[PDB]
């Protein structure tokens, strides 16, 4: 099987998984809408009303469509949605990765200008030694994240979701970490009580801090947001004492670093469209519609595992 | 669908919503919850604080997913 898109399955998977692609309607939300061309990149299915068509249901003047992916390792309740993780290719291209330099599948690719390629085992060590270190990166507007593993500038990961390689309880941990940071980046102070750690946004000009809440929300301990001892009138008494990527594997892990097949009813050849698997025959007389990858007349298993590719 | 809106303490509150429900529509649901006040709410996903006027949907946050609340001390 030929998998394009990965998703999250939150149960029952509970795991990274191969997704499928599937499409309805926006209006009346039925599997309805006829493309009037597939879907050529990840900008396709993840805004909204950018694809068009036909709706195919007659009480309805339905025109725009809406994508959704559903986990591909069981059948889904019809709304039973997951989510997609666009950063995460098949290794069509055997990019080798750049940290291992092995020529795995898949791999996750960076929106750095270089577009560096890591496989997801690399990914997920990445993760976890940084989450461990508490070296994941905080901005405003983005949230708790990861750049480039190369350091490469404005290269964040987006999509908080891919740090759903981590694992139930590690991905607890890191939105967990990233709500504490979120705060700290505030200016806000973490209740110093063993058992407690609330996050309080207190006034940036005030010293003495209460865990304010009911017997529900806080613990009521007022602390010094300097020592983050309890509060005191005195100077802070507390004392804490301070115990304490190679440029050739990057230039080859990147993802931009023959290809005719007849049509099987007018055998007129074609060429790849990059990203669109579905092929709509563009002799007039034809319009066999037609799998790229498969060389087969086009239906919902193609529809659904490869639409696209990257 | 159901998120969980947690405190950094691990005290949860369950609460039914909608995609397209505002932040704004989601701290009054805490208010009738746990009786704190909009103003006093601040609600952070992934390490983001969510803007009043955005959706869930706004930031893709999932079903049974988790929003973390901290406290706004005046
Ligand atoms: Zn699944
Ligand atoms: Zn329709
Ligand atoms: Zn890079
Ligand atoms: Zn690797
Ligand atoms: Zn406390
Ligand atoms: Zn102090
Ligand atoms: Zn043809
Ligand atoms: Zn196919």
């Amino acid at each position: 099987i030929y998998n394009s898109f990965y998703v999250y399955c939150k149960g029952p998977c509970q795991r990274v998984q191969p997704g499928k692609l599937d499409v309805q309607c926006s209006t009346c939300r039925q599997a309805t809408l006829t493309l009037t061309q597939g879907p050529s990149c990840w900008d396709d299915v993840l805004i909204p009303n950018r694809m068009s068509g036909e709706c195919q249901s007659p009480h309805c003047p339905g025109t725009s469509a809406e994508f959704f992916f559903n986990c591909g390792a069981h059948p889904t309740s019809d709304k039973e949605t997951s989510v997609a993780l666009h950063l995460i290719a098949t290794n069509s291209r055997n990019i080798t990765c750049i940290t291992c330099t092995d020529v795995r599948s898949p791999v996750l690719v960076f929106q750095c200008n270089s577009r560096h390629v890591i496989c997801l085992d690399c990914f997920h060590l990445y993760c976890v030694t940084r989450l461990n270190d508490r070296q994941f990166v905080h901005d405003p507007q983005l949230g708790y994240s990861l750049p480039c593993v190369a350091g490469c500038p404005n290269s964040l990961i987006k999509e908080l979701h891919h740090f759903r390689i981590l694992g139930e309880e590690q991905y607890n941990r890191y939105q967990q970490y990233g709500a504490e940071e979120c705060v700290l980046q505030m200016g806000g102070v973490l209740c110093p009580r063993p058992g407690c750690g609330a996050g309080l946004l207190p006034e940036p000009d005030c010293r003495k801090v209460t865990c304010e809440g009911g017997n529900g929300l806080g613990c009521g301990f007022a602390f010094c947001r300097e020592c983050k001892e309890a509060y005191h009138e005195g100077e802070c008494s507390a004392v804490f004492e301070a115990s304490g990527v190679d440029e050739r594997a990057a230039e080859q892990a990147r993802w931009e670093a023959k290809t005719t097949k007849p049509c099987p009813r007018c055998h007129v050849p074609v060429e790849k469209n990059g990203g669109c698997m579905h092929m709509k025959c563009p002799q007039p007389q034809c319009r066999l519609e037609w799998c790229w990858n498969c060389g087969c007349e086009w239906n919902r298993v193609c529809m659904g595992d490869h639409w696209f590719d990257v | 669908m159901q998120i969980f809106v947690k405190t950094l303490t691990g005290k949860t509150i369950t609460l039914e919503v909608e995609p397209s429900d505002t932040i704004e529509n989601v701290k009054a649901k805490i208010q009738d919850k746990e009786g704190i006040p909009p103003d006093q709410q601040r609600l952070i996903f992934a390490g983001k604080q969510l803007e009043d006027g955005r959706t869930l949907s706004d930031y893709n946050i999932q079903k049974e997913s988790t929003l973390h609340l901290v406290l706004r001390l005046r």
